[PDB]
């Protein structure tokens, strides 16, 4: 009846949109933990680097 | 090589990856999340409409064989 | 007839959802990869300062026997 296929159309959509969401929403919070776990990787390295920096400064005041 | 130059290559190329991946990661995050849960939102008012949608349909699915 | 322009309309609003949807399916992949990348550079340079670390205090034991003559 063109109004029932707009319809059940709009609602096959609508109902693929929201399961998609689902995902989104899990999928979503464990790119922040990685993202989370990359900068504390990379801090950590930072802080290694100036120690071994400036701990080849101290040295080399010998 | 140069013990000096080696950390400062380090350094370097440490700057790189905070200064342009991990600060761009950091913000593009911060927008997704806020986009699903925009989407979601719009879903969420989307099936208020489609459930009056569907009730005024079948209301006129009736109607149509009285008449 | 209204609801016919209702649903025109509701139609109108998922185009732009399906759109917006297929946005965000393509960037959250797309940045594990990019953290991905990121990691494997992380970790390249990790190694590249043990490798300084050692070169350092090869120099530490060199400056000491420089100094003992």
């Amino acid at each position: 009846s063109f109004l029932e296929n707009n319809l059940d159309q709009l609602t096959k959509v609508h109902k693929q949109l929201v399961r998609d969401n689902a995902d989104l929403r899990c999928e979503l919070p464990k790119l922040e933990k990685r993202l989370r776990c990359t900068m504390e990787r990379v801090k950590a390295l930072e802080t290694a680097l100036k120690e071994a920096k400036e701990g080849a400064m101290r040295d080399r005041k010998r | 090589s140069d013990t000096m130059m080696k950390f400062n290559i380090i350094r370097n190329e440490l700057h790189n990856i905070m200064n342009t991946q991990l600060k761009r990661a950091e913000s593009e995050v911060a927008a997704l999340n806020r986009r699903i849960q925009l989407l979601e939102e719009d879903l969420e008012r989307s099936e208020e409409r489609l459930g009056s949608a569907t009730a005024k349909l079948s209301e006129a699915s009736q109607a149509a064989d009285e008449s």
